[PDB]
């Protein structure tokens, strides 16, 4: 009964959104009709965090579905669990932003925004006690990126004492050719750094590389990538959704993971893609990060680790202690006890045991540096800029977004270089 | 001696009352200062977001005044 | 008279409260519905156990207790659990939003919304007392509510009850079962805020209790339930003097005279024996000398520190069960020629002794063996200051970089409250040093 309101915006947002609800409904024993046909009581104990209860034992996701392009929401509707989402919670526009951030943020998105807010408000006013909001979106397009970041800004104006949490999909030339995506990402980051409390960096580069290199998948579809996102999203929300020795909400996550308000971009990780020692080893390995950053190139500010399945807690405790000792240089020494472990009995689907990793690492600067290089390769030669000035954007707004992201990088560097003595 | 006895008990009452009094006022000053501080933190946040609404009005103006 | 009101604040306070009240019911023969067949005075009386239980006309024995949390899910389990009929619903108080591990929210943002209602309910209990002695307050140092709400309540209680005694049972944080990275901040903030408002505080180091469950009870990975069962035994030992009568019984208040030499030096070290499994207690009887000796084994302490490297300012032994003074005196004489027991030069060296005859009770399905005789030592040692030094150091590491400070500032606090709290802690550590220096 501490409620979360889920918002999915754009194609990516809506696709990863639908995957999330599929996997968590399956985990909570919820049908596509909305009925409980599970076996464990731990499934329903905190069900209200993500689901509304309408009578006849019907569980409806507290989810709002948004796009400037009407097609995508027919896919959700005529996918699995399309029958579960509230019909009034679908909000579609007409044109589609066509990969233009300025269109999603300032023009078309701005026109559709108030009708989304009406659905937010309706869901929010029925809440016993609102925790806040999770937005799924990409930063490369125009709706998820532009309209998503507008939505955040407007929601934050009406609910400034609530938590804003995102699952943001970072662009790679390895997945999409759309050349303008480094502009859309930089502009989005500029917003996210000012207006979210916590952001999960789902990096398409890392997902590609996991699929190609590790899983051996020769050509990665979005369906291959989203199998990674969904396993991760299932993992990171575990302590929100189940009772344990540690009961969590979005605010306690932020308080404990975010030592400085701008440094709220997390590297998620997953294992396996085993014995307890092996799982532990794997979750701290670069190959397992959902963000293309090497942890050994930075320092961990904070870490949260979730072990799932039936295993020895004593063993998990010793292995977690063990990995910190062996890797002591990669954890800042000025935040004592900065790695926290939780255990949940319910494994995810098809695995006996898993490990999900939430890292606030100064190595996330590699993600932002990559985006900043692709950004700067276009902006000094002014490429495709008319797409943005044509919507009424100033040129200084591009310069500002850029050096705010540059500041973020050097702030992540400052805390990396910092010592106790 | 009876005078001294009166003065001891009166001193006891006075110090006790002073403790209660100082505790009541310190708490009132802390709760007031806190309420003010929190209000100013939220007011600044809302002002920033207000500037974002004002800047977006300028962007939609700038687009139309291309014609 | 003399009634004690218990106040259980936040998750740790509430769960420890569950374990304590369940054990009290077992020790006094009070059933889950509140009925106590051996109590022949219906609807009232001034027996020893009435310090902790009031009585209804219907024969129900009701804890003189309030449970408060800023979130409902821990207290909901009391409402729906085994001992649900013991408490009037008005004794169990919950808000909707917790403090989110944040002292500022517990003390100010969320705490201020429920504080007048809490004092109303406490007032209702106090009005049913004929000679209220004081309050026992149970909370964690680390939680947002256990820190921030407790310090708000203690300040308000000083206002509304004057110098009426307030004692604490305070859960000191350990890495093994901690919940927040900001526990050092919350610990220092409450400690500073509460210091002038508390007469005596019994700290319980979660790591000491965790170690004891591991080493003495062969529990691989102790849970809160394991810890709390042990903590409740230690709490029961301390309050036994209030809840039972007997010729050799010595009132807790009389121990307190010896334990608190200066108002700020009010943190006794508790040590408890024996903690032993059923398997090991079988055919092995632990004598008075054996359990007394175990009191000077640092492994049996509730707070990790080393008294062999500090000075004593007081030593109290609280025995329960089959124990006579002759055996105590013999055990003490042996210990006094064999241990590192150095007192400061301004305090006498005699140990103060109480004996309650009712043997220790154990909760069904628990880990502790039922024994014939147990002891809780309360000492005032300069060594307890080690616990402060460790916590202050953790606070300093984060605070030098202002890590997480914006979460507190965002809720209305200022940097000057952190530095003021920390300075009070430096002065406390200094105080413990000064009391240990020889007189001129
Ligand atoms: N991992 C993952 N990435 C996706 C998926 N769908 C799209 N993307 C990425 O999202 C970015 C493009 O954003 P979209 O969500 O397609 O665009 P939109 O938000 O709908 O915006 P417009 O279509 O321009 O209005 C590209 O970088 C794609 O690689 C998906 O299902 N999974
Ligand atoms: N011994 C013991 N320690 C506990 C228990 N519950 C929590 N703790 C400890 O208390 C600290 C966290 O504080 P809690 O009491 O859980 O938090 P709270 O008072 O409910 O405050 P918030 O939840 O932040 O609002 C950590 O050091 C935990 O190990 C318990 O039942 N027993
Ligand atoms: C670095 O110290 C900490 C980090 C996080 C947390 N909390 C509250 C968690 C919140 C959550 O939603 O997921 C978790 C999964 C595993 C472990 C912790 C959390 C607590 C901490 O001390
Ligand atoms: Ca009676
Ligand atoms: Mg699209
Ligand atoms: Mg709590």
């Amino acid at each position: 009964m501490r409620e979360i309101v889920h918002i999915q915006a754009g194609q990516c947002g809506n696709q990863i959104g639908a995957k999330f609800w599929e996997v968590i409904s399956d985990e909570h024993g919820i049908d596509p009709t909305g009925s409980y046909h599970g076996d464990s009581d731990l499934q329903l104990e905190r069900i209200n965090v993500y689901y509304n209860e309408a009578t006849g034992n019907k569980y409806v996701p507290r989810a709002i579905l948004v796009d400037l392009e009407p097609g995508t929401m027919d896919s959700v509707r005529s996918g699995p669990f399309g029958q579960i989402f509230r019909p009034d919670n679908f909000v579609f526009g007409q044109s589609g932003a066509g990969n233009n951030w300025a269109k999603g943020h300032y023009t078309e998105g701005a026109e559709l925004v108030d009708s989304v807010l009406d659905v937010v408000r309706k869901e929010s006013e029925s809440c016993d006690c609102l925790q806040g909001f999770q937005l799924t979106h990409s930063l490369g397009g125009g709706t998820g990126s532009g309209m998503g970041t507008l939505l955040i800004s407007k929601i934050r104006e009406e609910y400034p004492d609530r938590i804003m949490n995102t699952f943001s999909v970072m662009p790679s030339p390895k997945v999409s050719d759309t050349v303008v995506e480094p502009y859309n990402a930089t502009l989005s980051v500029h917003q996210l750094v000012e207006n979210t409390d916590e952001t999960y960096c789902i990096d398409n580069e890392a997902l590609y590389d996991i699929c190609f290199r590790t899983l051996k998948l020769t050509t990665p579809t979005y369906g291959d990538l989203n199998h990674l996102v969904s396993a991760t999203m299932s993992g990171v929300t575990t302590c929100l959704r189940f009772p344990g020795q540690l009961n969590a909400d979005l605010r306690k996550l932020a308080v404990n993971m975010v030592p400085f308000p701008r440094l709220h971009f997390f590297m998620p990780g997953f294992a396996p893609l085993l014995t307890v020692p092996e799982l532990t080893q794997q979750m701290f390995d670069s190959k397992n990060m959902m963000a293309a950053c090497d942890p050994r190139h930075g320092r961990y500010l904070t870490v949260a680790a979730i072990f799932r399945g039936r295993m020895s807690m004593k063993e998990v405790d010793e292995q977690m202690l063990n990995v910190q000792n062996k890797n002591s240089s990669y954890f800042v020494e000025w935040i004592p006890n900065n790695v926290k472990t939780a255990v949940c009995d319910i494994p995810p689907r098809g695995l006996k045991m898993s490990a999900t990793f939430i890292g606030n690492s100064t190595a996330i600067q590699e993600l932002f540096k990559r985006i900043s290089e692709q950004f700067t390769a276009m902006f000094r030669r002014k490429a495709f800029l008319h797409w943005y000035t044509g919507e009424g954007m100033d040129e200084m707004e591009f310069t500002e977004a850029e050096s705010n992201m540059n500041d973020l990088v050097s702030e992540y560097q400052q805390y990396q270089d910092a010592t106790a003595d | 001696k009876r005078e001294h006895e009166r003065e001891v008990i009166q001193k006891a009452i006075e110090e006790n009352n002073n403790f209660i009094k100082m505790a009541k006022e310190k708490l009132a000053q802390k709760m007031e200062s806190n309420k003010e501080n929190r209000e100013a933190h939220l007011a600044a946040m809302l002002e920033r977001l207000q500037e974002k609404d004002k800047h977006a009005e300028e962007v939609r103006k700038n687009k139309e005044l291309k014609e | 008279m003399r009634e004690c009101i218990s106040i259980h604040v936040g998750q740790a306070g509430v769960q420890i409260g569950n374990a304590c009240w369940e054990l009290y019911c077992l020790e006094h023969g009070i059933q889950p519905d509140g009925q106590m067949p051996s109590d022949k005075t219906i609807g009232g009386g001034d027996d020893s156990f009435n310090t902790f239980f009031s009585e209804t006309g219907a024969g129900k024995h009701v804890p003189r207790a309030v449970f408060v949390d800023l979130e409902p899910t821990v207290i909901d389990e009391v409402r729906t659990g085994t001992y649900r009929q013991l408490f009037h619903p008005e004794q169990l108080i919950t808000g909707k939003e917790d403090a989110a591990n944040n002292y500022a929210r517990g003390h100010y943002t969320i705490g201020k919304e429920i504080i007048d209602l809490v004092l109303d309910r406490i007032r209702k209990l106090a009005d049913q007392c004929t000679g209220l002695q004081g309050f026992l307050v149970f909370h964690s140092f680390g939680g947002g509510t256990g820190s921030g709400f407790t310090s708000l309540l203690m300040e308000r209680l000083s206002v509304d009850y004057g110098k009426k005694s307030k004692l604490e049972f305070s859960i000191y944080p350990a890495p093994q079962v901690s919940t927040a990275v900001v526990e050092p901040y919350n610990s220092i903030l409450t400690t500073h805020t509460t210091l002038e408002h508390s007469d005596c505080a019994f700290m319980v180091d979660n790591e000491a209790i965790y170690d004891i469950c591991r080493r003495n009870l062969d529990i691989e990975r102790p849970t809160y339930t394991n810890l709390n069962r042990l903590i409740s035994q230690i709490v029961s030992s301390i309050t036994a003097s209030l809840r039972f009568d007997g010729a050799l019984n010595v009132d807790l208040t009389e121990f307190q005279t010896n334990l608190v030499p200066y108002p700020r030096i009010h943190f006794p070290l508790a040590t408890y024996a024996p903690v032993i499994s059923a398997e090991k207690a079988y055919h092995e009887q632990l004598s008075v000398a054996e359990i007394t000796n175990a009191c000077f084994e640092p492994a049996n302490q509730m707070v990790k520190c080393d008294p062999r490297h500090g000075k004593y300012m007081a030593c109290c032994l609280l025995y329960r069960g089959d124990v006579v003074p002759k055996d105590v005196n013999a055990a003490i004489a042996t210990i006094k020629t064999k241990r590192s027991i150095q007192f400061v030069d301004w305090c006498p060296t005699g140990f103060k002794v109480g004996i309650n005859y009712q043997p220790p009770t154990v909760v069904p399905g628990g880990d502790l063996a039922k024994v014939q005789r147990a002891v809780c030592m309360l000492s005032n040692t300069t060594a307890i200051a080690e616990a402060w030094a460790r916590l202050d150091h953790k606070f300093d590491l984060m605070y030098a970089k202002r890590a997480f400070v914006h979460w507190y500032v965002g809720e209305g606090m200022e940097e000057g409250e952190f530095s003021e709290a920390r300075e009070d802690m430096a002065a406390l550590e200094k105080d413990y040093e000064e009391v240990g220096v020889d007189s001129v």
